[PDB]
């Protein structure tokens, strides 16, 4: 068993982006976020132990590598730049974790090649806008069609009744699991955030 | 790229629509990396394998006595998940391509990264 202490203690040791593109929104997932988020994942859903795990946005990959730590069969990061992902690849060599692969590719562009492809799919997407949408909602509904299971996202709360109107059209099903709030990098203070998850109808 | 996430990236629902096919994979450096056995999660993984993809990226790679679909009882089958551990999981292209069926465009492989972005 990992505590959640000795989780956040490693995810700090998580190298983070040499030269951060503003326009790509790039900033590494706070430890204590991506801590308290991976180990509700893990310990009350069990969303993560043995299964295939999509990380869409995985940036320097701080969610990755906690998730392989907490024993997921393969974890797969999903990022547009290849800069974000060769600090990932060196953060996983680093950690010595190889449970992992990952993608360069354009989140909101997949085939249907990746349609219920994985079990669970975690994020800390994007939110500027792109073509009149939140790029936030836009990783959303990839990853929903991605999941077979559960997806787990972080939103900004002030968006919080748009992301239900959304799941009740999509007939989705949704629990805000916590209120969250971390800071961005100074160039850019305080972001609100919940912290969802969303599952499907049996 | 393992080929677990080869066949992943390949693979379609079958359903009552047409066949969908998957990225050829064309590889020029591969390596070997130990991942640790997950006995549990290879079997659950094997009713989800594309096989027909597997076997065409496991043949390109030169790889031998491949199982050619799932055997009796695999679940309690040793051999048989140690073999697609290692298949699917401690074989991985470091330099290739994966060729789109629907356009013939190659994606390059580099670094043990496929590159789907145009
Ligand atoms: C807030 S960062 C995610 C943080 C990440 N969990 C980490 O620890 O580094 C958002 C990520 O989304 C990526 N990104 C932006 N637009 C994208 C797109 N259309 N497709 C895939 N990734 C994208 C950025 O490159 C960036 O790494």
């Amino acid at each position: 068993k990992v505590r959640l202490k000795e989780l956040e203690s490693r995810l700090q040791q998580v190298d983070g982006f040499e030269k951060p593109k503003l326009l790509l929104e790039q900033y590494p997932t706070r430890p204590h976020i991506a801590a308290c988020m991976l180990y509700t994942i893990h310990n009350t859903y069990d969303d993560i132990e043995n299964k295939v795990v999509a990380d869409l946005g995985c940036g320097c990959g701080v969610l990755s590598i906690g998730t392989a730590m907490l024993g997921a069969g393969l974890c797969v990061g999903f990022d547009i730049d290849e800069d974000a992902l060769e600090i990932f690849n060196r953060n996983a060599e680093e950690f010595e974790l190889t449970n992992i692969d990952m993608v360069q590719c354009d989140v909101c562009l997949l085939s249907n090649r990746m349609s219920k492809s994985f079990d669970t799919v975690i994020m800390n997407p994007p939110f500027g806008t792109k073509n009149n949408k939140g790029t936030d909602m836009a990783f959303l509904k990839t990853a929903l069609e991605m999941a077979r299971t559960a997806v787990y996202s972080l939103h900004k709360s002030s968006t919080r009744e748009h992301v239900q109107k959304k799941a009740a059209e999509w007939k989705i099903k949704i629990d805000i699991i916590a209120e969250l709030r971390y800071d961005l990098p100074a160039s850019y203070v305080d972001i609100e955030v919940d912290l969802i998850r969303f599952s499907f109808h049996h | 790229m393992k080929l677990l996430t080869h066949n992943l990236l390949s693979s379609h629902v079958r359903g009552v629509g047409s066949r969908g096919f998957p990225l050829r994979l064309q590889a020029t450096e591969v390596r070997i990396c130990p991942v640790e056995f997950n006995p549990n999660f290879v079997a659950r993984m094997i009713p989800k394998v594309e096989w027909s993809a597997f076997l065409e990226a496991a043949d390109n790679l030169r790889l031998i006595q491949v199982p050619k679909g799932p055997v009796e009882g695999y679940e309690e089958n040793e051999e048989f998940l140690r073999t697609m551990h290692h298949l699917l999981l401690e074989v991985e292209v470091i330099e290739g391509t994966l060729q789109c069926p629907e356009s013939g465009r190659m994606f390059p492989i580099s670094r043990g990264i496929p590159n789907m972005l145009l």
